[PDB]
């Protein structure tokens, strides 16, 4: 899944945030690498 | 900085849940309590510095 920018300050095991806390968390106990890397060049609503 | 208001707020009931709802905040920090469970605790002579 992709987020607007504003992802590690919300995706991390025990971490709240609007899109995180209303979409998916993930487990306390969670063991996962998570990658990340800008797809823009992917005007595009 | 220097020059900052503290205003004292008590005998009000809030909503403590728009504090952090509110989208426009750029990012919203709590250090001392669990940020969804504000509205349970009883405070004490609240500060307002900006």
């Amino acid at each position: 899944f992709v987020i607007r920018g504003d992802e590690v300050r919300q995706i991390a095991p025990g971490q709240t945030g609007k899109i995180a806390d209303y979409n998916y968390k993930l487990p306390d106990d969670f063991t996962g690498c998570v990658i990340a890397w800008n797809s823009n060049n992917l005007g595009n609503y | 900085v220097y020059a900052w208001n503290r205003k004292r707020i008590s005998n009000c009931v809030a909503d403590y849940s728009v504090l952090y709802n509110s989208a426009s905040f750029s990012t919203f920090k709590c250090y001392g309590v669990s940020p969804t469970k504000l509205n349970d605790l009883c405070f004490t002579n609240v500060y307002a510095d900006s």
